[PDB]
RNA sequence: UAAAAU
RNA sequence: AGCUGCUCCCUAGCAUGCUACUACCG
RNA sequence: GCGGUAGUAGCAUGCUAGGGAGCAG
């Protein structure tokens, strides 16, 4: 029954960390700034490995309403944040309005306690409960085949043995032990205590990376939800999609609820789902649908900053910037800036979404939140952070028909994924820079300036205890002058000086290796990190596109061409009515060809043949379409204007800087 | 939010917010109600107000359709046209609306006060929808009149039944009635926590009142008692289903020949299976209830519900019932209320045994083959429709004599309501008959029924063992010395001073009197216990002395008097001025200054 | 059940961690088993113990959700079943 | 909403809404059906009328498509197209349809009223799809005619089931038969309310009539009864799956030496498995049925379904099966129908058992190995397509005798059908050859066999077993006590009384009657369980009784007579007035006082 | 004027 | 059965803007 | 013969809304 455990943590601290000259707070609620939140949650991570794992999560309590007993959560015990009690609980009420109905529906407490005990041996993940008398298994049907197009492609000489291009992407099927055997992958998530002193500075540098934006709380009447019809999490998927809910609430219910989370905590329930789309590796891929209750708020709390990021060019982040109309060239040019001996490189984090230790997720949430300097108070921000963590870190996953606990890692589909992952990425990069720089024979560095830099760096890192600004600024400039980074949500490209990198003055790759090892619990074989010496050919690969330098008229421009096999596969395999009898679906092929235009300018042969193939196929499509429509009635249409679709120039327009 | 017109049943989306209940009026019907009354506010999906802020004009007749809103004449935009026109109002389906011309009585109801007889007379004489609306309305009026009360301050906590509760000033104190069940609170400082419910009543002396609580949470000098309040729910089912006849019984399994002492009842029992429902005229303690239990026996393989409204009634029913019944029974009444103790037999919530016994507001959505309800002289049409809404049995039956006393319906002040209109089924039984008359008596002596059948009955019910010493010592009433409002008849009790000792064998009686302070001042000059008609319904005191109050009909309330007679085993004394009433209770005519 | 209320009253405050509610107070347990050896090392026999309590086995189904008796669960008959079984057991007193 | 041309199977979107059943038509076909017939209204994705309000020119040949919409001659837009143009009618795929020459006989079908065998004689000889459509519109016309009957009301109630009814003056009154059902409406003012389904039957006199009801409702006087109509689904399966062969038996597996009593037929058993289907002609119930069950035995593991049209037929068959089969058998026969009771053994609905028996119209939609239709000499091509649609198996076997009794198909009243044209397989038997045949009686006394072979057969049978106790009193026909035109002759039983007692052991026989109501009255002055000649054709008996109505055409029908007299094993007797047939029958007639 | 339908 | 981001296509609607010719006054 | 107020149809822009489809993480 015991769940407090405070003087125990203090006792441990005293028995070991006796002279760690800084006050420790067993409950972050009692923290000062944020940096105190970090320096306390860090220790909490280490200490929470000792206590029973059946003593974390929601902290429920019996209440009464209209002379009736309920069980609802009134707090939480975070293995990194200690105890937290809801601030506005009310015993004994008469009736229930809408928002309170909701917050008592989206909670696991009443759900779980009304469930039958579960113990599964399929997973080492700590199960919790089941809601039925029969676990469910979901499969993944195989894709449907489009023949006539395949026969066509054959007829024009493709797919002959020994050809360069062939079919490699398909619709893999999955049996019944898929969902759980996938979800189990969280066994790669470990409780890791990240070094705190250097973190307290890498976080400063990362912050400096985000100076040119702006955000804050926004009023409910100002949010924007593109596509109002997505699944509504659990159990709201038992009624309808989002629009139903986003409608039945006033512009104040949303405001009341938002302002309610700023002082209380709301657990949630996440669902797993099996993505159904082409790929190239048979291991299935899944997605986490979050409850409406968390999104409906995180929107109001972040969308301002988000939109502020999604519309800015030339930034180190590049999200939202479209590659068409030569934009891609702008990105690749600005990421060159002016590095003295430019080399290019890229890497990739194996199982990036599972392996992320909790500390870094919290660090990312903090860096995002730091913009709320005024749209909130200061306990408000902490409660917001708490609700966030409790909703997208150790919440109760609802897999199959049973509730398990998610030990950590990023929920694949929260409100703030893509940005969070990017922040994490930059954090890792900076950490690697710091490690490599400190870790070299200071008595051998020749450029006196750099030597002084390294010395004062160590000094500011271990000795001084309060933030310095000037050194932070100088260092940020140094990095932007010798390490230039184009970032996406985990997918990176780094243009860096070679000469320094030789003398270990910027991180090479082995630095990345050691960093992922000792701070992310995984190992990154150099079988996927790619390097590059000749800029005239662009980076090896980025967002699954290759880059090619083509003469567009008078000048030369970088263009992204995809991977042909992917395009062909998208042509050949679909979901029933789609493409099958594609004489009604031309636009599919229009867009596809759009994606496959640059293959025209390619040195190797079959590539451009792919383009011409798509063209001629479109033409035959429209032709045999009109032929049928004529017989169906007796007069063809008046004005189709579809002929433009099979002339090359129209596609070319999609890559030229004037729109 | 959308529904059918309460009068013409047209699908509509209008509500006369000036009407308390906000019913659904068709377009034409709404137009009529508003052009006819002072009901000058109409609601649809939205209220109809000049949306121009500051202009608090509400009525439709001066509102104009704005670009997409509503505005007053002064505030109406250039293109703005009024709402009410063509005898119709802008409302949905305004093409298919039909309306009707019965806005007259509907209006009268939307305007009545429920304080007088004619209101109710109209009520139990109109169309079904109008009847239900009237019930809703009068119940809401009673609700707000209840809300007119207030809290109190506790002087002391004398005992578990003796309490010192002074009422908050500037408020009509809620009197001493079981009906006054109060939500008690123990103010920590802080702590809007209900410690339970506690109700109060006049014991054996004042001003120390008696109080019973659903929980024995002992009070102190610091609690405060709010009046329990809530909202009336609307109703859907009619008062009763239309009657149906059958050439046989539908799924009823008659018993072969067990306990044929109810044989004269079986001749009636099968009749039940032939009719969708029926009714019953009978004095209490007679085949009253007895018949119903013998019936449940007669079909021992059928789900049956027994209901009342009074917990006293459900105890008078459930006991005597478990007697001839396996146990193996169901009477699962109260989950977490009941100011007093209730059923004592089984479980609260799984609708198990084929025979359940409960109270109206406790009956959930359950089914049976037959539902039975006594007490019909007391419940309201509201209550009947509630019954229909909570039960879906295949048969129904109604038991009771309008000779008893009905619901308090406190608002009555000018005039009295006839049993002719207590409610629907009663209006029928008194306008067409019960279709079954019930006899005869069991407990009481004959002389207390042979003369008392000369009054409400037509010398119909019969009993025996007329002894002993049941007389009418009709004493011409003394002067009016009433301490509180209700009458102090101490000179009338001055007939028993010379008799508290003249009855050594009759030291086992119980005082009765209509006015409760006539029970009080008697409790002052007491030597023998008291018990008024209020907490009656299913018991008998051996001896009793009927003590009459003021010549006002509050004393000889032939219903109240009669029921005060029917609850006796041996003897009675009747003491009233009595110019004519004593010509209906024929006993040894006795006087007071003379002892014979 | 009253035992829930009971363990509530045992709290120094009236708030208890969620995870231990069903663990102690559930009335029926369901266990999911992959392979035979694993089954042997748990709910082998007609009753077993778990979480300091005594559970009794009754009614056992398969992936296809068809009933199967304990007899068939041999070592060498196992390669004949939809083999991640569901076992539902009851709280034995 | 497209389809195939009923004559060309081409794509189209038209239906001669003037023709009853709305069949799809190609362009040219539609043009020809419309140009040569009063049939004019054509329906497409929309109706074809002038969209200018008021113009009701519905002869399509006058209409013009305007802008998107259709228009008359006058209200036409300035620009348009004439619809009925160039020997065609404009519809989808107009330029693709082929058209053909089956239009004449087509219109002949669509325009007949099924009154003269000619339209039949063509109905049974057109193309298969056309045949289907023909059967559809036939049954539809039957249903529509059924509506023409009058309405009935109640006049006064007599008992629970004894009643006096009132018929519509001047309207056809349908007969009292278990194959009629009436929805009961009673009307309050208002409240024309259905009360339930009620069949009827004549009581002991006029106009006391019995009735079986759906519920135990009480009856009134403001009540009435409407015979309930019916609908007709469209069909799409052919009548006969294309005939085939194979080189070796597949699907089915013989035993070894089991049951030699079925010896010679094994030859037929192989070739049956060797074809896709086949037929068998056999005199009454001899090898018929016998051979079917024998084959069923022959291939054990073969899942087999028996089915027919006559309930008594499938019943006699299922009992004959019970005589020899594992049980391990069911007759999944009748849901909430079975006005006449039937099967007594097993379930009506699981479709697990290998040997399933049922009635055609109540069949499920299932598969099996083989299926054996029975009594094709009575069914219509409609039902054949029905069974080919609901079921689906490998080998089919049809059995019957084109000298038996066909479908009544009452509507025809002018001329007579050659048996050859009862339906398809009837032709097949009469045309090319019955593929397999059987020629010997195993069920009947040799004397009646001689008589029949002397009559409708060409002296082409043989059997066993002769005497005795057979006669043909040519007793004059007494009063035709015809209730409705359905015949009754009580003085015919006026001599049954003389064999109601003289009968030494002829007490367990079955009686047979040309008419249903004279059969019912036989059940009144009862002698034994009786039946109708139609409800026969399936069982044999030692003794059988037969009295006839007058010499009406239905009565003197030679085929009815044959199938009647051929239901007996050792004793038989038939009583017609008889001007000629007793000259053909070979027994020992007597006189009214001569009965031993 | 003879059979006879989730 | 997710969170975003970009892109194409179709449709409606509003308003603008503009064009001109047709109607009133200057 | 010009200027201001009313129509028409056309054109351009844009903004909203609605709907379909594809790619990247
Ligand atoms: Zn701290
Ligand atoms: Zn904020
Ligand atoms: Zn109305
Ligand atoms: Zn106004
Ligand atoms: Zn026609
Ligand atoms: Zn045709
Ligand atoms: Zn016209």
């Amino acid at each position: 029954l015991k769940y407090d455990f405070t003087e125990e943590r203090l006792k441990l601290f005293d028995r070991y960390f006796k002279y760690w000259d800084q006050t420790y707070h067993p409950n972050c609620v009692n923290c000062l700034d944020d940096r105190c939140i970090l320096h306390c949650a860090n220790f909490n991570v280490l200490f929470s490995t000792v206590f029973p794992p059946t003593s974390f999560g929601p902290l429920v309590r019996k209440i009464f309403v209209d002379g009736v007993p309920f069980v609802v959560s009134t707090g939480y015990h975070f293995r990194e944040l200690g105890v937290v009690h809801n601030q506005d609980v009310n015993l004994h009420s008469s009736r229930l309005s809408f928002k309170e109905l909701l917050v008592y529906a989206a909670d696991p407490a009443m759900h779980a306690a009304s469930g039958n005990l579960l113990l599964d041996k399929r997973t080492t993940c700590f199960s919790v409960a089941a809601l039925t008398n029969n676990v469910a298994f979901q499969t993944v049907k195989p894709g449907n085949f489009n023949k006539d197009f395949y026969d066509f492609a054959v007829s024009k000489g493709f797919f002959k043995e020994g050809s360069s291009v062939e079919l490699k992407h398909f619709f893999f099927a999955q049996d019944g032990n898929a969902a759980i055997s996938d979800y189990d992958y969280y066994r790669y998530n470990l409780p890791t205590m990240c070094d705190i002193r250097q973190l307290l500075f890498v976080v400063e540098v990362v912050d400096k990376y985000f100076d040119c934006y702006d955000g804050g709380c926004i009023n409910a009447n100002q949010v924007i939800v593109n596509n109002l019809d997505k699944s509504a999490g659990f159990p709201f998927n038992k009624w309808g999609k989002a629009r139903l809910y986003y409608d039945s609430m006033s512009y104040e219910d949303q405001d009341a609820l938002f302002a309610y989370t700023k002082r209380n905590v709301i657990p949630t329930i996440t669902q797993m789902n099996l993505k159904y789309a082409i790929s190239a590796k048979n291991r299935a891929r899944t997605v986490a649908g979050v409850s409406i209750c968390s999104t409906m708020t995180n929107r109001q709390f972040h969308q301002k900053l988000l939109k502020s990021i999604a519309a800015t060019r030339g930034a180190t982040v590049v999200i939202g910037t479209s590659k068409f109309y030569g934009g891609w060239h702008n990105m690749l040019k600005t990421v060159y800036s002016d590095v003295e001996n430019p080399h290019l490189m890229g890497w990739d984090y194996p199982k990036c979404d599972r392996a992320m230790p909790n500390m870094l997720r919290i660090m990312a949430s903090l860096v995002l939140a730091r913009k709320h300097t005024t749209c909130c108070s200061l306990s408000h921000r902490f409660y917001r952070l708490a609700n966030e963590c409790a909703q997208v870190l150790s919440e109760m996953v609802m897999c199959g028909g049973s509730l398990y606990v998610k030990p950590g890692g990023t929920s694949s589909g929260d409100a703030t994924t893509a940005y969070a992952n990017s922040v994490f990425n930059i954090c890792q990069a900076v950490t690697a820079n710091v490690n490599a720089l400190l870790s070299t024979d200071g008595n051998k560095i020749a450029d006196k300036y750099v030597r002084n830099l390294q010395h004062r760096l160590y000094e500011c890192l271990y000795r001084n205890r309060d933030v310095d600004t000037d050194f932070v600024n100088e260092f940020y400039a140094y990095l932007r002058k010798h390490f230039s980074m184009m970032i996406l949500s985990d997918d990176a490209v780094v243009c860096f000086n070679s000469t320094y990198a030789s003398q270990g003055l910027v991180a090479s790759i082995k630095n990345f290796k050691s960093v992922l090892y000792y701070q992310n619990n995984v190992f990154m074989s150099e079988a996927k990190c790619w390097t590059e010496t000749d800029l005239t050919k662009g980076p090896h690969e980025f967002c699954s596109q290759h880059t090619m330098l083509v003469k567009q008229g008078d000048d030369y421009v970088y263009l992204p061409y995809p991977d042909p096999s992917r395009i062909l596969g998208a042509g050949c395999f679909v979901d029933d009515i789609v493409k099958t009898d594609g004489t009604l679906m031309i636009e599919r092929f229009v867009s596809l060809a759009i994606d496959a235009y640059p293959l025209t300018k390619h040195p190797n042969q079959e590539y451009a043949d792919v383009f011409h193939l798509y063209l001629q196929y479109i033409r035959k499509l429209h032709d045999e379409l009109t032929g049928h429509m004529l017989d169906m009635y007796s007069v063809m249409l008046t004005n189709n204007n579809t002929s433009r679709y099979w002339e090359p120039e129209f596609y070319e327009a999609m890559y030229t800087p004037h729109t | 939010a959308v529904g059918a017109c309460v009068l013409c049943n047209s699908q509509t989306s209008l509500r006369c917010g000036a009407c308390i209940r906000r019913p659904f009026l068709c377009c034409k019907c709404c137009y009529d109600h508003v052009i006819s009354t002072s009901h000058k506010l109409v609601l649809s999906v939205n209220p109809y107000v000049c949306n121009a802020p500051g202009c608090d004009v509400t009525d439709v007749t001066q509102l104009y359709l704005g670009g997409m809103s509503y505005y007053c004449k002064s505030h109406k935009p250039p293109i703005s046209f009024p709402l009410c026109a063509n005898g119709q109002v802008f409302g949905l389906y305004k093409n298919t609306c039909v309306g009707s011309d019965n806005v007259t009585d509907f209006n009268a109801i939307a305007t009545c006060d429920w304080t007088n007889a004619g209101d109710y007379i109209l009520a139990n004489t109109c169309t079904e929808r109008l009847k239900l609306f009237a019930a809703e309305t009068l119940k809401a009026t009673e609700e707000t009149f209840k809300l007119s009360y207030g809290i109190a301050t506790v002087r002391e906590v004398l005992s578990d039944r003796e309490l010192h509760l002074s009422w908050e000033v500037g408020k009509p104190r809620p009197p001493l009635n079981r009906n006054y069940v109060f939500t008690g609170y123990r103010v920590t400082k802080n702590s809007k926590v209900q410690i339970g419910e506690y109700t109060f009543e006049k014991g054996d002396y004042g001003d120390a009142v008696v109080y019973r609580g659903t929980t024995t949470y002992k009070l102190n000098v610091g609690d405060y008692f709010v009046l329990t309040s809530h909202t009336v729910m609307p109703l859907s089912a009619p008062t009763l289903v239309p009657q149906e006849h059958y050439v046989r019984i539908t799924g009823l399994y008659p018993t072969l020949n067990i306990s044929d002492e109810f044989s004269s009842n079986v001749a009636n029992y099968q009749k039940v299976g032939m009719q969708k429902y029926s009714t019953l005229q009978g004095p209490p303690g007679t085949g009253k209830s007895h018949f119903a239990i013998g019936l449940a026996l007669y079909y021992p393989s059928a789900r049956i519900v027994y209901t009342a409204c009074s917990h006293a009634a459900v105890d008078a029913l459930c006991e005597k019932a478990l007697k001839y019944l396996p146990i193996d029974k169901c009477s699962r009444i109260i989950p977490a209320r009941a100011r007093v103790e209730c059923f004592d037999k089984f479980k609260v919530n799984s609708t198990l045994e084929q025979y359940v016994f409960c109270t109206v507001n406790a009956l959930p959505e359950t089914t049976a083959d037959i539902v039975v309800f006594d007490e019909i002289s007391m419940a309201t049409n509201y209550d009947l429709s509630v019954v229909n809404a909570r039960l879906r049995a295949k048969h129904y039956v109604y038991i009771g004599d309008p000779a008893q006393l009905p619901a308090p319906r406190t608002l009555l002040t000018k005039g009295t309501l006839e049993p002719e209109y207590f409610n629907s089924v009663c209006r029928l039984m008194k306008t067409i008959g019960p279709d079954m008359f019930l006899g005869t008596c069991r407990r009481c002596p004959a002389e207390i029924v042979d003369t008392v059948s000369a009054l409400v009955y037509d010398n119909k019910l019969k009993a025996h063992k007329d002894k002993s010493a049941q007389c009418f010592k009709m004493f011409y009433k003394g002067v009016i010395t009433h301490d509180v409002s209700s009458a102090i008849n101490r000179p009338q009790i001055g007939v028993v001073r010379e008799f508290l000792t003249r009855n050594p064998a009759w030291r086992k009686a119980v005082f009765i009197s209509p006015y409760n302070s006539q029970n009080a001042v008697a409790s002052k000059i007491l030597g023998l216990p008291t018990q008024t008609v209020d907490s009656s319904q299913g018991s008998e005191y051996d001896y009793v002395i009927f003590t009459q109050t003021t010549e006002t009909a509050h004393s000889c309330n032939v219903n109240r008097f009669n029921v005060a007679i029917t609850r006796a085993k041996v003897g009675i004394l009747c003491i009233m001025s009595d110019r004519d009433l004593y010509d209906k209770l024929q006993f040894t005519s006795l006087e007071i200054p003379r002892r014979n | 059940n009253d035992a829930l209320n009971n363990i509530i009253n045992n709290a120094r405050d009236g708030c208890v961690p969620l995870n231990i509610i069903p663990l102690t107070t559930a009335a029926k347990l369901m266990v999911v088993i992959p392979d035979y050896n694993t089954y042997k090392n748990t709910c082998d026999g007609t009753t077993f113990t778990y979480a300091s309590a005594l559970w009794e086995i009754q009614q056992v189904v398969d992936a296809d959700s068809k009933i199967v008796q304990l007899s068939e669960i041999s070592m060498d008959n196992s390669p004949n079943l939809a083999w991640p079984l569901i076992v539902t057991a009851l709280r034995a007193n």
